[PDB]
RNA sequence: GUUUGACCUCAAAUCAGGUAGGAGUACCCGCUGAACUUAUAUCAAUAAGCGGAGGAAAAGAAACCAACCGGGAUUGCCUUAGUAACGCGAGUGAAGCGGCAAAAGCUCAAAUUUGAAAUCUGGUACCUUCGGUGCCCGAGUUGUAAUUUGGAGAGGG
RNA sequence: GUUCUUUGUAAAGUGCCUUCGAAGAGUCGAGUUGUUUGGGAAUGCAGCUCUAAGUGGGUGGUUCCAUCUAAAGCUAA
RNA sequence: AUGGUGAA
């Protein structure tokens, strides 16, 4: 039989590790910038959810490359397909929305 | 699809060498026996009993007729 | 534990260790600005909202320009090999500015560069020379 | 499915039974619909023993 | 069981 | 009398269909015993293989069904059923006289079941029965 | 490419050719140990794909098992076994008898520095590395786990025993749902 | 005993023919470590202070000369008859048929090494030769032609 | 040339530079594995035994899940659920979807650098020594150096 | 921050136009004999007779469509 | 039952 006892702790440890992420990321977000998906299985056709990354095509879209996306903290999938032209203009919306709010340091 | 691709004829050049130069197996040499004999509707019942499909016993057929028609017309 | 009672019946001494405090005493050193305004008694996600950074891209989970014009304020805060300049010399005093001709310089043009390569590269020594 | 293409199927199909003796067919007069309790299977289990048995009362001499 | 090779395949030189 | 006919299965066998295509296999010395196929038009050309004129193929779908094929390969329909080498005695319902697809199916049955009295297989005397009956839109049959 | 040539040939294994060349190699195997070095694979179309790279560091070898544990899996221990500083990497077929069969495997050795310094195989150094073939961690102990996408391993995807873990535990929390 | 195409090799150029052929390739040595080293020194001390047309050399290399063949470049090719792995080399000979490039089987694969500055070469063909060797090049496909493939025109029959 | 040297193979060195044994073993990864206990099922892919490393281990970026307006590495919790399913009795017993914690993708094989094996192990002399340079030797052409893994990719303007 | 070096017709990224454009075999699979699950399509694993193609193959639902590209490997949370 | 010990 396992209890778990560590709950508290578990949740202590937890805000520390996020503590200290924050502390050497401190500029950035502490996390990537995911898109919004809708869920499968019609019980779940009407809701919407954060997804992985972003599509090539919406990363395309939204006037940045992938590999220089990447650096900026946006998810890219490269195995996810866009097929309804709504979830797109969403995505393509919150890329832009992400691009007009960010402020990048130089390399120097 | 995005990545069927096709043989770009190089496939179809070094595979048509390794056949030549490779041979023929035993029971490949059985089948175009057969073949040359009795027909497909004997060859067929042996390529499906060695290999088990029949659709992969019905390309094995065709490719053994189309040795022997590019060996025997030359 | 076996171990655990020679060790404390012997005298060689545990080699005692305290880093309890400092697992909750996180120093920030990923940037001067923030470092010198960054409050540690306030909590991460309220130091961020305090200074205006957003901590979470995401809808958090569970219920719930002071400083940024700084970092603004520091954001708005190659040459030619002697080789490559002397080979240009000489395609400028064989040819001058026709790169056609020099297209098919086969003495200078050693490497059969394109068009559009010679005349970027004549222009950069230009914008450095007369 | 339409009757017509069935119908004009089934005449390629039916061998000539009656044309020849019936020794080499080898193969009852109720349609078992009056059966009920059709769920607990116990009488549905006495009518098809029952059917067989006719038919094997009526193959049995002829061997 | 043994027999020469064939060369319908190397027959045409590839031009 | 004498027909031959083919024996067929989809992929995946183990605990139930195994047994109950076994069985018929042994009941069955006419039908011809072949591996599992893929799935549908090759059927009919691999029963021009062994010269049989009936083919019972067994699909499973849908992860939990089961599915059974029976067709004359050369120009005759099909039907899909669906319902869950001693000499056998077959018995039929009275039923299958009414309406024509009922007769076809009987005919069917008939023909591609029953043994023939000569065959490479056969055997002279009967050891089982079974009976052949519709009822509730379909078809009861059990080998007792 | 001369390795889509030997790829195509090594196909039809049961060519005239091949068929002789596998008499011949098995012949002369057997005569040979059990296990001993080899100078150089001889499948090289295969071991190149394998990761075999032609440099210092790489060794190749060749062990002979009984016909009838996947007898890959048997010869992989096997030859880490007496060679415990080599590191197993992958093995492959190369001929077969009626009495034994012959497998070819390649092991790296991480105390070479040409691995060591080499990027794209010095993690083989790691020590969590250290016999792999024991541990089942090769092409042929993956597969043998069962370790596996899609429905056809749901059952063994993680392993045959933390199952039983997972299924014989009682999860209780500080407050009882 | 062994199939057609096995028995094929060994059945290589006559010692005039194959002496000839070693003495026209040992003029195009490629420049060893030393030499290139050298060169290169040179170069950069001339360079250090303050055209070259393009090198001739053999082409060696298996992957590099089944490159060259497909491609009809290659005008001559050297195949060894002591490969151990009889199956990198098996193809050749009815590829270089095929593409209708020159081939012949020389005697022992540490030859062609020699030849090349290399301890054991599988393969050893010429793709361009200077204007003067150019007769000699003909002649001598010529005479390999002529002394293997209507000599040894049974080369691939009689198992 | 009745003769020399190379390639390949096989052995020796108290030669130089290297590593494995064992212990520990709560967790992990594989082999193996019974009975008490309960009406093939069940104790039980458990106990014990064998082999292999770590601070965690395995797995990990789909020949995936789904039939929806489609989701998009693996991992652990809740939920799905004591449901599907099996046994149809006793009992055993999952997984998609959904929410949460964390999120990083990459490395080879496969098409010629051929206008230059450009790669690297080892010995030596120095220096700014978890290494760097010059020289030497060897490994490599039966492939070490550039790029690429379909999310493509490559040669040119 | 402080600096000493930079190096060379050196390297990388984006859009457009042209020409090319390569994917893992005693492997999948079938057959057969044992093991595993409460798993009905013994899937999965184990011995062995056999053993394939590249507009191909696997996984599924329907007379067509939906997803992926196995037989190589690394990765902290 | 598993793992070991001794022995006119």
């Amino acid at each position: 039989v396992k209890v778990h006892f560590d709950q508290a702790g578990k949740k202590v440890s937890r805000r520390n590790a996020r503590a200290t992420r924050a502390a050497k990321i401190a500029p950035r977000p502490l996390d990537l910038l995911r898109p919004v998906v809708r869920a499968p299985t019609v019980k779940y056709n009407r809701k919407v959810r954060a997804g992985r990354g972003f599509t090539l095509a919406e990363v395309k879209a939204a006037g940045l490359t992938a590999a220089y996306a990447r650096t900026i903290g946006i998810a890219v999938d490269h195995r996810r397909q866009n097929r309804n032209q709504e979830i797109f203009d969403a995505n393509v919306q919150r890329l832009k929305e992400y691009q007009s709010k960010i402020i990048v340091f130089p390399r120097n | 699809s995005y990545k069927k691709g096709a043989a770009s004829n190089r496939t179809k050049f070094v595979r048509s060498l390794v056949r030549e130069i490779a041979g023929l197996s035993p029971y490949e040499r059985r089948l175009i026996d057969l073949i040359r004999n009795s027909g497909e509707k004997r060859a067929r019942k042996v390529a499906k009993k060695r290999l088990g499909s029949f659709t992969r016993a019905k390309a094995k057929v065709e490719e053994m007729n189309n040795i022997i028609a590019a060996s025997r017309r030359h | 534990s076996v171990r655990k009672r020679k060790m404390n019946r012997s005298s060689v001494g545990k080699a005692t260790r305290r880093n309890k405090d400092k697992q909750r005493k996180i120093n920030i050193q990923s940037n001067p600005i923030i470092a010198a305004n960054w409050d540690y008694s306030l909590t991460m996600a309220q130091n961020y909202k305090k200074l205006g950074l957003r901590a979470k891209l995401q809808t958090p989970a569970g219920g719930k320009e002071t400083e940024v014009v700084k970092k603004l304020e520091e954001l708005a805060s190659r040459s030619q090999s002697e080789r490559e300049e002397e080979w240009l010399e000489k395609l400028y005093k064989k040819h001058g500015d026709d790169y056609k001709k020099m297209f098919f310089d086969k003495k200078l043009n050693i490497y059969q560069q394109s068009e559009g390569d010679l005349k970027r590269r004549l222009l950069r020594w230009k914008k450095r020379n007369g | 499915n339409n009757t017509k293409a069935m119908k004009h199927a089934l005449e390629r199909v039916q061998l000539p039974w009656k044309k020849h003796s019936f020794q080499e067919h080898q193969s009852e007069t109720n349609t078992d619909e009056h059966i009920k309790d059709i769920y607990d299977d116990t009488e549905r289990e006495l009518a098809f023993y029952k059917q067989s048995l006719d038919a094997v009362l009526v193959a049995r001499d002829e061997l | 069981p043994y027999e020469p090779l064939i060369d319908w395949f190397t027959r045409h030189e590839e031009v | 009398n004498k027909q031959r006919t083919l024996l067929i299965s989809s992929r995946g066998v183990n605990y139930r269909h195994r047994h109950l295509i076994q069985d018929l296999s042994g009941l069955l010395p006419h039908s011809r015993k072949e591996p599992k196929l893929d799935t549908l038009q090759q059927l009919n050309e691999i029963a021009e293989l062994y010269n049989c004129n009936n083919v019972l193929f067994f699909e499973a779908r849908k992860h939990q069904d089961l599915y059974l094929w029976l067709s004359k390969p050369p120009n005759g329909p099909t039907i899909k059923f669906y319902i869950q080498g001693s000499r056998p005695v077959l018995s039929f319902d009275q039923r299958f006289e009414s309406s024509p697809h009922y007769q076809l199916i009987k005919e069917l049955l008939v023909h591609n079941f029953g043994v023939p009295p000569n065959a490479r297989k056969s055997k002279p005397f009967i050891d089982h029965v079974m009976s052949f009956s519709i009822v509730d839109d379909k078809i009861w049959v059990r080998t007792y | 490419g001369a390795y889509k040539y030997l790829e195509e040939l090594q196909r039809k294994k049961q060519s005239d050719v091949l068929r002789f060349l596998q008499r011949v190699r098995v012949w002369e195997y057997r005569q040979k140990n059990v296990i001993h070095r080899a100078a150089r694979p001889t499948r090289p179309d295969k071991a190149r794909r394998l990761g075999y790279k032609a440099k210092q560091g790489f060794v190749i070898y060749r062990v002979r098992v009984r016909r009838g544990r996947s007898l890959r899996a048997t010869a992989e221990e096997r030859v880490g076994r007496r060679a415990a500083n080599l590191r197993v990497l992958n093995s492959y077929w190369v001929n077969q008898d009626s009495t034994y069969k012959y497998f070819e495997v390649i092991l790296v050795d991480p105390q070479h520095k040409a691995i060591r310094r080499d990027a794209r195989y010095n993690w083989i150094c790691d020590p969590v590395h250290k016999h792999r073939e024991a541990r089942g961690l090769t092409a042929t102990g993956k597969k043998s786990r069962g370790i596996n996408k899609g429905h056809k391993f749901n059952n063994t995807k993680a392993g045959r025993r933390k199952t039983w873990k997972r299924q014989n535990t009682l999860s209780l929390w500080r407050y009882r749902k | 005993k062994v199939p057609p195409t096995i028995a094929q090799f060994q059945y290589t150029l006559d010692r005039n023919t194959a002496a000839e052929t070693f003495k026209l390739f040992n003029k195009y040595r490629p420049e060893t470590a030393a030499e290139k080293k050298e060169r290169l020194t040179k170069e950069a001390a001339a360079v250090a202070e303050g055209a070259s047309p393009k090198p001739y050399a053999v082409k060696y290399g298996l992957n590099h000369v089944v490159a060259l063949i497909e491609n009809k470049k290659a005008k001559l090719v050297l195949i060894a008859n002591d490969v151990d792995p009889i199956e990198l080399v098996v193809f050749l000979p009815a590829l270089c048929k095929k593409m209708g490039v020159p081939y012949a089987i020389v005697k022992g694969k540490a030859r062609l090494g020699t030849l090349v500055n290399q301890k054991t070469s599988a393969v050893a063909a010429l793709t361009e030769v200077r204007a003067e060797d150019e007769a000699a090049l003909a002649k001598l496909v010529s005479t390999i032609d002529a002394n293997f493939a209507d000599k040894y025109d049974e080369v691939k029959k009689h198992w």
